[PDB]
Order: C-alpha cells, then sequence, then structure tokens
C-alpha cells in the first residue's frame, strides 16, 4: 500500500513520469526509494508542498521496512 | 472487517484533524500520526477496499491541512 500511495500522490502532484509510477511500483525497494525522493523534490518545486510532505513521510515508511 | 477498518480509518482522519485544529499538532505531525496508525489498520485488514479507502482519506486529510 505505501508504494501505491506514493505513486498515487505523485501521479496527482504530477511529481513523476508515467515509467516511473510503474517503477515505484513494480520495481526493487531502492529504485522506490529512489523515485519518492524525486517525487517529493519535483512537487516542492512545483508548489505541491503538502503533497510532498505526505510522501516524505510513505518514503521514510519504505526506508523503515 | 473491510467495514469496521474503513470505519476507524475515516475516525482516525477525524481525530487526527481534530488534534491539528485545536494546535496540538502540526501539519507534518499529523500526517505522520495518520501514517502510521493507518498503516497498521490496512496490514491489518489488506482487502483491496481498505487500501483503496485509506489512500483516498489521505488525499482529503492533506487537502483539509
Amino acid at each position: 500500500v505505501v508504494r501505491e500511495a506514493i505513486a498515487y500522490f505523485a501521479k496527482e502532484a504530477g511529481a513523476l513520469s508515467e515509467a516511473e509510477l510503474e517503477k515505484v511500483k513494480n520495481g526493487s525497494n531502492e529504485e522506490a526509494i529512489a523515485l519518492g525522493e524525486k517525487a517529493v523534490a519535483r512537487a516542492k518545486a512545483l508548489g505541491k508542498e503538502k503533497e510532498a510532505k505526505f510522501i516524505k513521510v510513505l518514503v521514510e515508511e519504505l526506508k523503515k521496512e | 472487517g473491510v467495514e469496521a477498518a474503513k470505519k476507524e480509518i475515516k475516525k482516525l482522519k477525524e481525530e487526527v484533524l481534530k488534534k491539528y485544529k485545536k494546535g496540538e499538532i502540526n501539519e507534518e505531525e499529523a500526517i505522520k500520526e495518520f501514517v502510521e496508525k493507518a498503516l497498521k489498520l490496512v496490514k491489518a485488514v489488506g482487502d483491496e477496499a481498505v487500501k483503496k479507502f485509506a489512500i483516498e482519506e489521505a488525499k482529503a486529510l492533506v487537502e483539509e491541512l
């Protein structure tokens, strides 16, 4: 659910590409973390600060796993 | 079950919002407390209905912050 939540919020924020959303959903843990950090940076750059915060927390969760 | 889990997820979002609008927690603390407790709930009841509902309640929570 964590991956799907990150992919959904990065989609809504437009912080990642279709290929990157797919790699978040069905890639490796490391690339999922990497792409979520990219989505955090991209969403904050686009003014989606709350979504950046949400996605940052979920990536912390992916690390904790 | 699915329906009881969804009830708990919605009630958790309302509890988190009430703490936030009372001033007891800030925005990022609200996100974290919801993410942590709702992840408990989703892993305990992992049906697709519950995963979808939790992501939607996260989106409503983030919109209302």
